[PDB]
């Protein structure tokens, strides 16, 4: 379990390799953070997200 | 749905539901923008005109959320064919944009790589619906949701008496009576991750309902998503 193979490589949604490291990305709506892992929305309702 | 839980306010907001002239629900649908319906090309002619409802959780009590939409565009999967189920996919344009709620909200689209080898390898998918609780049952008037563990592909294989087509993915049990059923097609597959749920699935079709040795047959989104967002495109 290495790079994106090992917990996602750290990152909140989509995780890919280029070159021995990781590089993750957001969907529509989203933004990837200062830390350039985590996604941080939009607007008042992003996609994928329960409102209980 | 058979077996399962109801979906709670604000669970299942990405769950559209496809009406007839008579304000009935023959298919479901996932909500994917404003403007945007996934559904099952097989649904498309289940009904010579139809509307799309969001928001809605009990078909027989307006909770206040609800909203019907006429559809503008079809958009059918030009390789669909009624002999196998094979590309049983369609988008649908609505002419009025979707106003997002607590119970109405689009499911994440995944990228295609991560999907498969991340969200498809995952333990579990959740499938929803307004289908039917049995399978020589009638329709829910309760929305639906179920948890259902992906299928190993070569299980899937041996145990259908029809083609699995690489369009096509076994999610639910083996001999566990829960399952989706008649009125759940074209409804939502959405796996979660961290927090965030991903279109992975329609629902498409299945030998019965909940049969023994038997599994839910879906589309597999993650080979439609560049055509996805090609028809969404225009
Ligand atoms: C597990 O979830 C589901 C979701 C929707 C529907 C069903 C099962 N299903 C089907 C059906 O599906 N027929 C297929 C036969 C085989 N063909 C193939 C040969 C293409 C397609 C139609 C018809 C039907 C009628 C009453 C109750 C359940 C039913 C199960
Ligand atoms: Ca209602």
């Amino acid at each position: 379990r290495k790079l994106c193979s090992l917990d996602n490589g750290d990152c909140d949604q989509f995780c890919h390799e280029e070159q021995n490291s990781v590089v993750c990305s957001c969907a529509r709506g989203y933004t990837l953070a200062d830390n350039g892992k985590a996604c941080i929305p939009t607007g008042p309702y992003p996609c994928g997200k329960q409102t209980l | 749905i058979v077996g399962g839980q109801e979906c709670k306010d604000g669970e299942c907001p990405w769950q559209a539901l496809l009406i007839n002239e008579e304000n009935e629900g023959f298919c479901g649908g996932t909500i994917l923008s404003e403007f945007y319906i996934l559904t099952a090309a097989h649904c498309l002619y289940q009904a010579k005109r139809f509307k799309v409802r969001v928001g809605d959780r009990n078909t027989e009590q307006e909770e206040g959320g609800e909203a019907v939409h006429e559809v503008e565009v079809v958009i059918k999967h030009n390789r669909f064919t009624k002999e196998t189920y094979d590309f049983d996919i369609a988008v649908l344009r609505l002419k009025t944009p979707i106003t997002f709620r607590m119970n109405v909200a689009p499911a994440c689209l995944p990228e295609r790589d991560w999907a498969e080898s991340t969200l498809m390898t995952q333990k579990t998918g959740i499938v929803s619906g307004f289908g039917r609780t049995h399978e020589k049952g009638r329709q829910s008037t309760r929305l639906k949701m179920l948890e259902v563990p992906y299928v190993d592909r070569n299980s899937c294989k041996l145990s259908s008496s029809f083609i699995i087509t690489q369009n096509m993915f076994c999610a639910g049990y083996d001999t566990k009576q829960e399952d989706a059923c008649q009125g759940d097609s074209g409804g939502p597959h959405v796996t979660r991750f961290k927090d965030t749920y991903f279109v992975t699935g329609i629902v498409s079709w299945g030998e019965g309902c909940a049969r023994k040795g038997k599994y839910g047959i879906y589309t597999k989104v993650t080979a439609f998503l560049k055509w996805i967002d090609r028809s969404m495109k225009t």
